[PDB]
This record gives structure tokens, C-alpha cells and sequence, in this order.
């Protein structure tokens, strides 16, 4: 069972904002491939709309799923994730979650995205 | 060309074991007999609850031919904890690789595999146990906290051994990070001294070991097969080292620093998946006192006049200069996909001409597959392309190819007369075949025409029976041979001598033996060997001017010899044979005024 | 000395004569012209053998457009279609995979995505005319894994060549075995670190689609792979993604009628691959003799439509319709003591020579 | 196209027992696992369980356990989530999904409040 800690729950961001948000994890999520040194990180995020079920965008904290916007880039190694949305769209506002796959399946705790005004 | 092939003695395992797939030589410092070393890799063991865990058989000589295990791990699968194997020895294949360094014998499982401390895995790590004097330990340089992929858990310590003249050990591991090989050597005393069966990793304080790079190096099996000689002239065995997958699958052997690792040598091959490097080999092949290298590449392909291309396999065979520059030939297979070079054995001075000898198998190679093992004896120019003595399996495949040749060992004198021994194994059929060599006989033999100036006038002689006057001249011929080992004293020789031969059948021969009026004699010669050259002496004479198809020839004086292989034997039966890089086939011209 | 020429019927359309009788005597020499006429809008069947390592997971989604897109490009180099499917990944044995019975369970550490178990080689879908069953045997194909790289690509190929009865090739077709990877494979001899030394001999393995002698034989040879590639008339293609794409580039000129392409970090050339590569093995051609007879030799060189001449296995290149490649066979008699084979390699018509000796 | 369709609201009362079905389609059922995730009404995403339909096998988090049950009805292609002696801490969306990475799906997710 590893614990993931996401960050900070509360996001202030403008459209056409570059946005960023992290999650840390309790131990490495590095596994072991069909490639020597090139490991996968077991991490993907999900994308919520309120009152919707969550949809994959990012998986091996890199590759994104067919139909994700070029914007959602996914990167980090070991226990330091992170996700930054460029140029972001009226449209992404919503709850990000990220969730670990090393073992024990988890989610974090939820980033929420909201317009400066 | 001398090895004994007509009374080999056979040797056999239990089915299904792949006896015969490693062979050495035991040979105690003061046991006054020796032993053969017989791998069996998928034995069925009494130790309690292994399965085909494999063995090492002691086989015996002289008397009968019997082997008997030798009880290296006695016991079964220790554990970790309470209901929690920490090792896993089923299907670990001991005996999978065996040497021994006269009393010390090096026999390795390269598919063991353990737990680790940390998790629950099954790491094929490979583990080897050495016994010398009456304690034996078990060896296991990657057995380590350095696990994983990425450390040695995938080692296969033991894939490939040999014994360094300093007395340490050499360990081929390929499996080490992510396939990119890894050589380990270490001490015999530091191996057997610092010791404790309690105690799963253990550390060493003149070990000396390769290092892990770069990813463009992975999968490369560093260690696949290794071989030791003294490369830089230190007078320190250095470590050879096939890598059949590196450079994008050229194959190379790399040569290491045996005080220090620091890299020597880099042999790359020509051509993609010939696998070069799969076997290496290193000795002095041209009397030069520098060590020789021999690389085999079982599946290189020779293209033909059109280019199609033919899987034989190749051996590359280099020299050792004194300016440390090689010289590189090649030999190519005579069979297409018998893996020609799949095995290097070097044989030492087989046939006792100053030259060491080597035997290079081709597993897959003759009728039905049997396997073929080609002798190709040495030279002060360097390995000779040419083989002398071809040898192949008796067996007929049951499953499997029996892979005669698979794997050989040489340079051991069994049956004590001088001349060294080899063994071949012959797994596929659960075999293996100890051929002995040969006494040799070099023979010393003189033809001489007193005088060689004849012709029809100088009548100087009279016939028996008729007292005709004739131009008589006397042929003389002695012979004296002696070899290098134990041979009989008397030599029982045959000699035939013909006059005026080298001509058309039918033709009238000028030349004739006055006591029986015939161009030809033959004699039964007793020689003591290392002895006075044992002459004799006829007196030949010329058909006079009334029987002739003409006047002015040369006379040929042609004198063959041979021996007689019946008498001709040591107390095993062991018969010599005339060194077949001399003439026994020799002539002298007589010319006719 | 002579050469004769059949003026029976014959049953060849691209190589004529298909029969040739030649009598010879120790010293003698004989020849002909053997014709080689390509077909245009040929019968194709196209198989694919896939890699489905972990790796390849992003590759392998893209294939779901393969089907009905690849169909319509090929409706102008071809008269009839077919799609085929199969997948490896490797010699199911330790050091390859993890032998540890929790692992093994799961055959990976992504406890997000169910992995399926490893294999050698399976076999899915017969090559048909029905190109919606192709996009649904790639669909539901699942993604495997292994602890090393290399995969078992050339073990994999040999049976997809060999067993011609389960994977459904048609004599009456161009053989078209396509490989997809990113990874270089394994070579024959690499099996002994798996304690597999038993050689492989070419034969056919399948039970239930499933090739179950992978973890008793190794690996076959680049010699045993092109010696069956070549007998069963089969046109390698090998579309590989990554780096490695060179490492089999560079194997082609020992792997005659192979072809090789990259595919790009996007996979979206999967059908470009495919048609070019089928458009390029369409003009190039070669023949080779498989000559048994003892004291016969053979010398055949190709007479190309542009005046040049390419010697042997050379052939020649840039071979259109109504377009006929000549080559010239002598053949020399050293020494008497049977027939040969001629033919053009990844075709399915053969010359067969007899060759008499009067001694 | 892979669908998930799930059963609609349930109003149940502490101690009783639920059954959560979702009925898959476009797929191979028996090849993949289907997983069961919570939404507390007004919280992140908590994972309860996911069973293997390959051989019928659950697995549970370490919290979610003993009231937690996850079984299979494959003949019709759909599994169940019944969930005993419910708590007024239970109320939540529960959502079954197929995770893997190409070829994902999440259902539209059944309501369960407990009085
Ligand atoms: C037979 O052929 C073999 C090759 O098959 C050849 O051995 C190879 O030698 C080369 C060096 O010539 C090794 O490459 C590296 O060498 C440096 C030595 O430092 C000097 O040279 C570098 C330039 O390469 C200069 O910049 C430097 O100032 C010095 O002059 C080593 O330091 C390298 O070590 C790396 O790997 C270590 C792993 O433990 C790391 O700890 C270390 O930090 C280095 O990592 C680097 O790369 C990382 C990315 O992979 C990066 O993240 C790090 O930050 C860092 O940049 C390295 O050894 C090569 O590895 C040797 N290969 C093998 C298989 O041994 C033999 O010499 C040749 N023999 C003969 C007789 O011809
Ligand atoms: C070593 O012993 C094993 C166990 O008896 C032998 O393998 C068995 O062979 C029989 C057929 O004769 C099968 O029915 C069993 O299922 C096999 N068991 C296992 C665990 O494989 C094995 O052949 C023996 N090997 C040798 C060299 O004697
Ligand atoms: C080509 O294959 C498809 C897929 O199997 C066939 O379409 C199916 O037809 C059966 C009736 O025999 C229906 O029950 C399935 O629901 C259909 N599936 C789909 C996806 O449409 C199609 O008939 C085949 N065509 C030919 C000419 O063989
Ligand atoms: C080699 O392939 C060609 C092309 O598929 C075959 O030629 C066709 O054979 C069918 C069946 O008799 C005919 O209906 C077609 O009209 C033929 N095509 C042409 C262009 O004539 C040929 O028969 C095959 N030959 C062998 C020996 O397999
Ligand atoms: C096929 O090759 C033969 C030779 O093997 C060619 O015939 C020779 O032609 C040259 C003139 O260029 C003469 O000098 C030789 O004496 C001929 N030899 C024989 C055996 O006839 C023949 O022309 C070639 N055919 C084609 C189409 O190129
Ligand atoms: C190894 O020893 C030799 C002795 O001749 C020396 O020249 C070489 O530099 C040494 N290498 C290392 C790495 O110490
Ligand atoms: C084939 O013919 C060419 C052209 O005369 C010649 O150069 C070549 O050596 C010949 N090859 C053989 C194998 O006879
Ligand atoms: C040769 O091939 C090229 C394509 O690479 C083509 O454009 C050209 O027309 C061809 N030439 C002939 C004479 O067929
Ligand atoms: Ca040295
Ligand atoms: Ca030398
Ligand atoms: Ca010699
Ligand atoms: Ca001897
Ligand atoms: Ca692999
Ligand atoms: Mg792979």
C-alpha cells in the first residue's frame, strides 16, 4: 500500500497560463521492463469533470492517451511526479488525480483547478 | 594423424543426464593414477528433493571404466526462513562446467537460483563449488546485495571457468547487468580460507572484476567463454574473453589485465551473427613463447562463386608478435551447419613435433549428424589449415544430435608413454570417448647407387649358374628411426626395393638383382630404435645389348618401407605410427651411358 | 552434347521454361536462356507476426487502422487481399522470464494494466478475405512481457513460414511475412545461458495454434531462417521502430528476398511501410540454384532490360509489367558420378534442370 | 467501442446489504479485470477492489475489507460488487473500470446513500 501525496489541492490559474501541479510518492513506483535502463513509472493521471467519470490522459507518466490535447505533458522519475498543462484552456478545469501502480492500487488527493478572477 | 581412434575407451552416464557434456582431466600431485572429470548436468541426485540438479563423475582408467559422483552438495535446498527455500538447486545444471587445476576441481551451476535478503524472487545468480585437498566450499562471487537486473542477480556465475598458473580462478558471467557480461576472478586460497557456510554473501580481498557501462554495451554476454594466457609479457596469466553479441553482433574477445583488469586486446568479427567469440581458446601454437589466440564463430556463413551463402563456421587464428601486434589468418568448416568452431581444444604437443596441436569440433558435422572433431597439428608458421586426423561419433542420435565434439579437452597424458591424450565428450547420447595417442616413429632412410655411373660396356661382374660377364653396380640401402615416448626397443620393419619401376607396364625393365636375376626384393628388418642404421646391401645389373627397348635411360631406384603392425606394440596393444609428414616412399636416380 | 527444351504444355506463367533436360559429357558445357516475366495485380497474402513485448504496446494500439486502410491501398498493386495475424515474445524460461510463481501470475510489475502470460509463438488468425476479423484479432490482442530485450523473433518467423497448412498460405499467392519490432532478436547459439543446447530442425510445431516446443529448442540460425524463408517462397518485410532498425538492415545482405523499413516514432506509416516495401520486392529480380548433382556446376548470370549484367544471386533492379529479365545458365561438367533447382527468390514457379550424364 | 453500464440509485438503510452490478460490452469480459473505485460525495478517488475474471479471483485494499464481497456472473458478461452491514459511511458513488492503458473505460457510476 503506497501512500501518494498530491499538491496543492487548491490551483489558481488565468487561460493561457502555464499550470503545474505535483505528486510525491512514499517510495520508488520505478519497475522493471522489457527495456534495460529505460524503467517505466507506474503513473498515470486522470482528468475529472464534476459530475463525470475520469478519463486517462497520461500513463507511464509520459505517453499520452489518443484524443489528449498536446498540452498535457507528463514527466518526473522515482518519488517526484509532476504534470504541467500549457497554455491552459477554460475548458481543463477540473479535478486532476494521479494514481500508482507499483503495487496496491491509489489515487492522491485531488488538484482542483480554478479561473483567477 | 596419431591418435589412437580404432580402441578408444568408452565411458557412460546415467539417460537423460547429457553425460558428456563437460570434460576434464584429474590429476592428483601424488596419486600415480588418473581420472577423468565427466559432467552430467541433468543427473538425478540423492540429495533430498532435487531434481535433476546435475553431477560430476569421477571416472576411472586403468582396470575397468566405471564413474562414481562426486559429493560436491550432499544436502538439499536450505532455508531463509521458517517455510521460505532460500535456494532453489532443481534444474541448477552442476556440471554444466568443469576444470581442475590438478587436485583442485572447479565444477559450476550456472541456473541456480536464490531468493535474496530483501523480496521473494528466483535470481538466476549461478553458484560453483571448488574442492581441494578433503574440504570443499561453495563459490559465489555474484550472490551479492548488488541484485536485480541492473546488479548481478541475473549473473549465471560459473557459465564459463578456467584455472589461472597463479592459482585463482576465472568466472565468465554474462548475465550481469542486463546482459552485459561481467568477469570475476579471484584466489583459491581466498576462496577456501575465508569460508562459512552460514553466511550467503561473501566478500574477498584480492578479487579483481570487470565493470558495468554504458547501455549501448547490453546484451553483449561479456564472459560467455573464457581462456587465460600471458598476453603482454608480465609473466602474469592474463584473462581472455568471448562476448558473442558485441559490436551489433559481430562478436568480439576482449583481452584483460590479469593483475590489474586494465583491457589489453579488442578481436572484432566480420560478420553479423557469426557469433564470434562463442568459444576462445589461447596457446603456443608456433613455438614462439608467446601465447596464441583461437576464436571460434560456429555460425559464419562463407559465401560461394554466386554469393549464396553457406553456414560452415569459422575460426580466427591470430599470433602473438613480440611488438604486441597480432597476426591474423583464418580457417574456415568443411560442412555446412556442423558449427564448425564450436569448440577449441588444444591438445598440447599431441604428435611430439615440437608444435602444440589443436582439435576443433563441428558438432553436427558428418553422416546423420553424428558430429565430426577435425585435428589440425601446428607449425613454427602457426596453425596448420590443413587437418590430419578426422575423427567422429559412433553413435546414432536418439533425440538429439549425440554432438560429438561438443566439448573436448586435451594435453593430458593417461596412458603414461609421452604422447598426450584427449577427451571428447558426446552428451546427446549420454557419452563420452577417451582417444589415446600414438607413439611416433621417425625413420631415417638412406638410398645410395655405388657408382651411379653405369653402362653396357664396363662388364665387371660374372652371373651365378652362367658365369656371363655383365656392368654390375650395388644398391645399398639402411634405415634407423626412434621417437620421442615409450616405444618397443625392436621395430619390425618392411622393406621392399624395386629396380627400374617408373615406366609403362609391359615394358622391359633394364635393370635386374644378379642372385635372382629380378628387379625386386623385399627384406624383414629388426631395428633397435635410437640405434645403428641397419644396412644392406644388393648387387643389380643391366640387360646386355640383345634385350632392351633402348640404350639411354635413367634407373630408377625406388625403396619402400613400411611397419608391420602386428609385433608392433606397447602391453595395452597400442601400436606406433610412422610420422606421416616424412616420406616412406623415396628415390634415387642411376643414369645409364 | 545437347540441351532440350520441352514443347509439352506448359504449366508455368512467369518462369518458362519451368523443365529443362540437358545431357553432358566430362569436359563439356551447355546452356539456355531461362525467362523470368513478372505478373502484375498478383493474389497477395500478407501476415502479420507481431511483436507484443511490453514495448511495443504503443505500436501495437495502431493497428486497429490497419485493416481497412491497408485494404484499399493495396487494391491497386494487387487482385486479392489477405490479412493474416499472429504474435511472439519469447522463449518461456528462466533467465528470459521471471520464474516466480507470483510474478509469473501477473508477468509484470503494472498492477493498472492486466499483462497476459508469455509465449513463444501463437498463432491467431488465418490469413482471410475478411478484414474486419483482422482488426478484431488485433483489438482484443493484450500485451505480454520478459525480463530481457532481444525477443525471439527469427523462432517466431520459422514457424510462421514452415506451417503452411495451419497459417493458410495460398501456392497461388505472393508470400508476404511482415515483422514488427522495435527490439533485435535473439540468435541461435544465445539459448545456451537458458540450458537449451538442442538444435532446431526446421520443422513445424503447432498444436492448438501454439508452438510448443519453444523451450525445448533454440533459437534457428540466420542460415536455417533464410534456407526456409526462401524454400517456402515466403518475402520477408521487417518494419522496425527503433535504433535496432539498423541492426536488421544490416542483416539483409545475408538474408536474401528480406526487405526492410523504420517505422516512425508516430507509427503512422504502417500502411506506407508495407506498400512501398511491396512495391520495391515486386522489382527485384533473383534467382538462385539448388544444385545436389555431384560434378555439375552451375554459372548463371542476369541480363537486364538496360544492357547492364548482375552476375549470380545479384539479379537485377527497376523490373516493370511487360518487362522480362533474362538469365543466362551455363552449366559445366567436371567429373561424372540427379536434377537442380532454378528459381526466382520469393516466387512460387520453379525450373527444374535434369541433368544426364552418358559415362 | 467498450461500454460499462452500471445499475441506478440505491437508498439503503445501515446494516443492509447491497448489490452493485456493471454490465460490460464491446470486449472480451472473461480477458480483463474489472476494477471497483469510490468517490465519497465530495473527495478524491479511493480504490476498493478489482476482480480477475481470467480465473474468478478478488483482491481487496487493506482498508476495504470483511464488508467487502466482489463475485462474477460471466455468462452475461457483468460482475457485482455487494457490499454487507452498510454504514453511513459508505454513502458514495461506486464506479466500476477496465484500466488498461489503451483500451480504458469508467462507467457512469452507481449513487448509494445510507440512511
Ligand atoms: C575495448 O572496447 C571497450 C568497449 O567495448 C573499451 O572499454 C570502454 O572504454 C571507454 C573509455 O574509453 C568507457 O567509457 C567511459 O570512460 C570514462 C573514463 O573517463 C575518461 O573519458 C571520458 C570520455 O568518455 C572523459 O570525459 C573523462 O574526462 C575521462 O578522460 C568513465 O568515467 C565512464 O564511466 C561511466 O559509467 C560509470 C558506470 O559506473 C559511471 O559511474 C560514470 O559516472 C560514467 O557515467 C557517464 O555516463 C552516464 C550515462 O550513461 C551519465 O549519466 C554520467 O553522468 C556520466 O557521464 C565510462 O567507463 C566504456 O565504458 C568502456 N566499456 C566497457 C564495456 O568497458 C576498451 O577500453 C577497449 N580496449 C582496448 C584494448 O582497445
Ligand atoms: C529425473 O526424475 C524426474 C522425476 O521422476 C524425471 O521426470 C519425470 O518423467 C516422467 C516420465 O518418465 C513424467 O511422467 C514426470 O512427470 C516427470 N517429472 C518431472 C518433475 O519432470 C526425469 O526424467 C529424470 N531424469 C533423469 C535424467 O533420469
Ligand atoms: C466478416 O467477419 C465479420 C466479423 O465476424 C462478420 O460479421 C458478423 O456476422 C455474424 C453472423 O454470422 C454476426 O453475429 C456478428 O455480430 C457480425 N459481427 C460484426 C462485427 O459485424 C461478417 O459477416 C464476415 N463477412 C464475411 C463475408 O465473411
Ligand atoms: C503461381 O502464381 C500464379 C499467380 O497467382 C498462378 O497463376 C494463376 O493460376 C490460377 C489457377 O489456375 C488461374 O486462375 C490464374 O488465371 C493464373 N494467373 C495468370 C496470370 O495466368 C500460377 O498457377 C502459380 N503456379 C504455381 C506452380 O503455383
Ligand atoms: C549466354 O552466354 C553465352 C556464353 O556462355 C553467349 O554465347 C557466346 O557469345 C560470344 C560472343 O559474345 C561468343 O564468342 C562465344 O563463343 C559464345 N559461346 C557459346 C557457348 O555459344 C550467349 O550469347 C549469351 N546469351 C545472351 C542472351 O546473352
Ligand atoms: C596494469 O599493470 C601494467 C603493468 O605493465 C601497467 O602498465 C598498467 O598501467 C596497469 N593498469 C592499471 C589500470 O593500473
Ligand atoms: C561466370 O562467368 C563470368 C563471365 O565470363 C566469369 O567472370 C566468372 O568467373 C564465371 N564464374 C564461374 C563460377 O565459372
Ligand atoms: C527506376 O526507379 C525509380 C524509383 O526509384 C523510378 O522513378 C524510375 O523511373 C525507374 N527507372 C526505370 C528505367 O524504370
Ligand atoms: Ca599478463
Ligand atoms: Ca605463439
Ligand atoms: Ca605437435
Ligand atoms: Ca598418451
Ligand atoms: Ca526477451
Ligand atoms: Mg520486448
Amino acid at each position: 500500500d503506497i501512500v501518494m501525496t498530491q499538491s496543492p489541492s487548491s490551483l489558481a490559474v488565468s487561460a493561457g497560463e502555464k499550470v503545474t501541479m505535483s505528486c510525491k510518492s512514499s517510495q520508488s513506483l520505478l519497475g522493471r521492463g522489457d527495456l534495460g535502463r529505460l524503467k517505466k513509472n507506474a503513473l498515470a493521471w486522470y482528468q475529472q469533470k464534476p459530475g463525470q467519470s475520469p478519463r486517462l490522459l497520461i500513463y507511464w507518466a509520459s505517453t499520452r492517451e489518443s484524443g489528449v490535447p498536446d498540452r498535457f505533458t507528463g514527466s518526473g522519475s522515482g518519488t517526484d511526479f509532476t504534470l504541467t498543462i500549457s497554455s491552459v484552456q477554460a475548458e481543463d478545469l477540473a479535478v486532476y488525480y494521479c494514481k500508482q501502480s507499483y503495487n496496491l492500487l491509489s489515487f492522491g488527493a485531488g488538484t482542483k483547478l480554478e479561473l483567477k478572477a | 594423424f596419431n591418435l589412437d581412434v580404432d580402441s578408444p575407451a568408452e565411458y557412460s552416464g546415467p539417460e537423460g543426464s547429457y553425460f558428456g557434456f563437460a570434460v576434464d582431466f584429474f590429476v592428483p600431485s601424488a596419486s600415480s593414477r588418473m581420472f577423468l572429470l565427466v559432467g552430467a548436468p541433468k543427473a538425478n541426485t540423492t540429495q533430498p528433493g532435487i531434481v535433476e540438479g546435475g553431477q560430476v563423475l569421477k571416472c576411472d582408467w586403468s582396470s575397468t571404466r566405471r564413474c562414481q559422483p562426486i559429493e560436491f552438495d550432499a544436502t538439499g535446498n536450505r532455508d531463509y526462513a521458517k517455510d521460505d527455500p532460500l535456494e532453489f538447486k532443481s534444474h541448477q545444471w552442476f556440471g554444466a562446467s568443469v576444470r581442475s587445476k590438478q587436485d583442485k576441481i572447479l565444477a559450476c551451476a550456472p541456473l541456480y537460483h536464490w531468493r535474496t535478503e530483501m523480496k521473494q524472487e528466483r535470481e538466476p545468480v549461478g553458484t560453483c563449488f571448488l574442492q581441494d585437498g578433503t574440504k570443499t566450499v561453495e563459490y559465489a562471487p555474484c550472490r551479492s546485495q548488488d541484485i536485480d537486473a541492473d546488479g548481478q542477480g541475473f549473473c549465471q556465475g560459473g557459465f564459463s571457468i578456467d584455472f589461472t598458473k597463479a592459482d585463482r580462478v576465472l568466472l565468465g558471467g554474462p548475465g550481469s547487468f542486463y546482459w552485459q557480461g561481467q568477469l570475476i576472478s579471484d584466489q583459491v586460497a581466498e576462496i577456501v580460507s575465508k569460508y562459512d557456510p552460514n553466511v550467503y554473501s561473501i566478500k574477498y580481498n584480492n578479487q579483481l572484476a570487470t565493470r558495468t557501462a554504458q547501455a549501448i554495451f547490453d546484451d553483449s554476454y561479456l564472459g560467455y567463454s573464457v581462456a587465460v594466457g600471458d598476453f603482454n609479457g608480465d609473466g602474469i596469466d592474463d584473462f581472455v574473453s568471448g562476448v558473442p553479441r558485441a559490436a551489433r553482433t559481430l562478436g568480439m574477445v576482449y583481452i584483460y589485465d590479469g593483475k590489474n583488469m586494465s583491457s589489453l586486446y579488442n578481436f572484432t568479427g566480420e560478420q553479423m551473427a557469426a557469433y564470434f567469440g562463442f568459444s576462445v581458446a589461447a596457446t603456443d601454437i608456433n613455438g614462439d613463447d608467446y601465447a596464441d589466440v583461437f576464436i571460434g564463430a560456429p555460425l559464419f556463413m562463407d559465401r560461394g562463386s554466386d554469393g549464396k551463402l553457406q553456414e560452415v563456421g569459422q575460426v580466427s587464428v591470430s599470433l602473438q608478435r613480440a611488438s604486441g601486434d597480432f597476426q591474423t589468418t583464418k580457417l574456415n568448416g568443411f560442412e555446412v551447419f556442423a558449427r564448425f568452431g564450436s569448440a577449441i581444444a588444444p591438445l598440447g604437443d599431441l604428435d611430439q613435433d615440437g608444435f602444440n596441436d589443436i582439435a576443433i569440433a563441428a558438432p553436427y558435422g558428418g553422416e546423420d549428424k553424428k558430429g565430426i572433431v577435425y585435428i589440425f597439428n601446428g607449425r613454427s608458421t602457426g596453425l596448420n589449415a590443413v587437418p590430419s586426423q578426422i575423427l567422429e561419433g559412433q553413435w546414432a542420435a536418439r533425440s538429439m544430435p549425440p554432438s560429438f565434439g561438443y566439448s573436448m579437452k586435451g594435453a593430458t597424458d593417461i596412458d603414461k608413454n609421452g604422447y598426450p591424450d584427449l577427451i571428447v565428450g558426446a552428451f546427446g547420447v549420454d557419452r563420452a570417448i577417451l582417444y589415446r595417442a600414438r607413439p611416433v616413429i621417425t625413420v631415417n632412410a638412406g638410398l645410395e647407387v655405388y657408382p651411379s655411373i653405369l653402362n653396357q660396356d664396363n662388364k665387371t661382374c660374372s652371373l651365378p649358374g652362367t658365369a656371363l660377364k655383365v656392368s654390375c653396380f650395388n644398391v645399398r640401402f639402411c634405415l634407423k628411426a626412434d621417437g620421442k615416448g615409450v616405444l618397443p626397443r625392436k621395430l619390425n620393419f618392411q622393406v621392399e626395393l624395386l629396380l627400374d619401376k617408373l615406366k609403362q607396364k609391359g615394358a622391359i625393365r633394364r635393370a635386374l638383382f644378379l642372385y635372382s636375376r629380378s628387379p625386386s626384393h623385399s627384406k624383414n628388418m629388426t631395428i633397435s630404435r635410437g640405434g645403428l642404421m641397419q644396412c644392406e646391401e644388393l648387387i643389380a645389373y643391366l640387360r646386355d645389348e640383345s634385350e632392351f627397348r633402348d640404350k639411354l635411360t635413367p634407373i630408377t631406384i625406388f625403396m619402400e618401407y613400411r611397419l608391420d603392425y602386428r609385433t608392433a606394440a606397447d602391453t595395452t596393444g597400442l601400436q606406433p605410427i610412422l610420422n606421416q609428414f616424412t616420406p616412406a616412399n623415396i628415390s634415387r636416380q642411376a643414369h645409364i651411358l | 552434347v545437347h540441351v532440350i527444351i520441352p514443347t509439352e504444355n506448359e504449366i508455368n506463367t512467369q518462369v518458362t521454361p519451368g523443365e529443362v533436360s540437358i545431357q553432358l559429357r566430362p569436359g563439356a558445357e551447355a546452356n539456355f536462356m531461362l525467362k523470368v516475366h513478372p505478373l502484375k495485380k498478383y493474389p497477395v497474402d500478407l501476415y502479420y507476426l507481431v511483436d507484443v513485448s511490453a514495448s511495443m504496446h504503443n505500436n501495437i494500439e495502431k493497428l486497429n487502422s490497419v485493416g481497412n486502410d491497408l485494404s484499399r491501398k493495396m487494391a491497386f498493386f494487387s487482385r486479392d487481399f489477405r490479412l493474416g495475424f499472429g504474435s511472439y515474445v519469447d522463449k518461456t524460461v528462466s533467465p528470459y522470464i521471471s520464474i516466480h510463481p507470483e510474478r509469473i501470475h501477473n508477468q509484470c510489475s503494472d498492477y493498472n494494466l492486466d499483462c497476459m502470460p508469455p509465449h513463444g509463438y501463437i498463432h491467431v488468425l488465418s490469413l482471410t478475405e475478411n478484414i474486419t476479423e483482422f482488426e478484431k484479432a488485433v483489438h482484443r490482442q493484450k500485451i505480454s512481457g520478459n525480463i530481457d530485450t532481444p525477443e525471439g523473433g527469427f523462432d517466431a518467423m520459422l514457424q510462421a513460414a514452415v506451417c503452411e497448412s495451419h497459417i493458410g498460405w495460398r501456392k497461388e499467392a505472393k508470400r508476404l511475412l511482415l515483422v514488427m519490432t522495435d527490439q533485435t532478436s535473439h540468435l541461435a547459439l544465445d539459448s545456451k545461458l537458458a540450458g537449451i543446447v538442442v538444435p532446431n530442425d526446421g520443422n513445424c510445431h503447432l498444436k492448438n495454434n501454439v508452438y510448443v516446443k519453444s523451450t525445448t529448442m533454440e533459437h534457428p540460425s540466420l542460415g536455417q531462417l533464410s534456407e526456409k524463408l526462401i524454400d517456402n517462397n515466403i518475402n520477408v518485410i521487417f518494419a522496425v521502430q527503433g535504433k535496432q532498425f539498423h541492426w536488421y538492415k544490416d542483416l539483409l545482405p545475408l538474408l536474401p528476398g528480406t526487405i526492410a523499413g523504420e517505422i516512425e516514432s508516430k507509427a503512422a506509416n504502417l500502411n506506407n511501410l508495407v506498400v512501398e516495401a511491396y512495391q520495391k520486392l515486386i522489382s527485384e529480380v533473383k534467382v538462385q540454384v539448388e544444385n545436389q548433382v555431384q560434378g555439375i556446376y552451375f554459372n548463371i548470370t542476369a541480363i537486364c532490360p538496360d544492357g547492364s549484367r548482375k552476375p549470380g544471386m545479384e539479379g537485377c533492379r527497376n523490373v516493370t509489367s511487360n518487362d522480362e529479365v533474362l538469365f543466362n545458365v551455363t552449366v559445366t561438367m567436371k567429373k561424372c558420378d540427379n536434377y537442380a533447382i532454378i528459381k526466382p527468390i520469393g516466387f512460387n514457379e520453379t525450373a527444374k534442370i535434369h541433368i544426364h550424364r552418358n559415362c | 467501442q467498450i461500454q460499462l453500464v452500471q445499475s441506478g440509485p440505491e437508498l439503503k438503510k445501515p446494516g443492509e446489504t447491497v448489490k452493485i452490478s456493471c454490465k460490460a460490452s464491446g470486449y472480451t469480459f472473461t480477458d480483463y479485470s474489472m476494477h471497483w473505485v469510490k468517490q465519497a460525495p465530495g473527495k478524491g478517488l479511493k480504490w476498493v477492489a478489482r476482480i480477475n475474471t481470467e480465473t474468478g479471483e478478488p483482491t481487496f485494499a487493506d482498508d476495504f475489507r470483511g464488508r467487502f464481497a466482489v463475485s462474477l456472473e460471466t455468462s452475461a458478461s457483468t460482475a457485482y460488487l455487494q457490499i454487507n452491514n452498510l454504514k453511513n459511511e459508505d454513502t458514495a458513488t461506486y464506479f466500476c473500470a477496465i484500466f488498461y492503458y489503451g483500451r480504458d473505460s469508467w462507467g457512469q457510476g452507481t449513487t448509494l446513500t445510507v440512511s
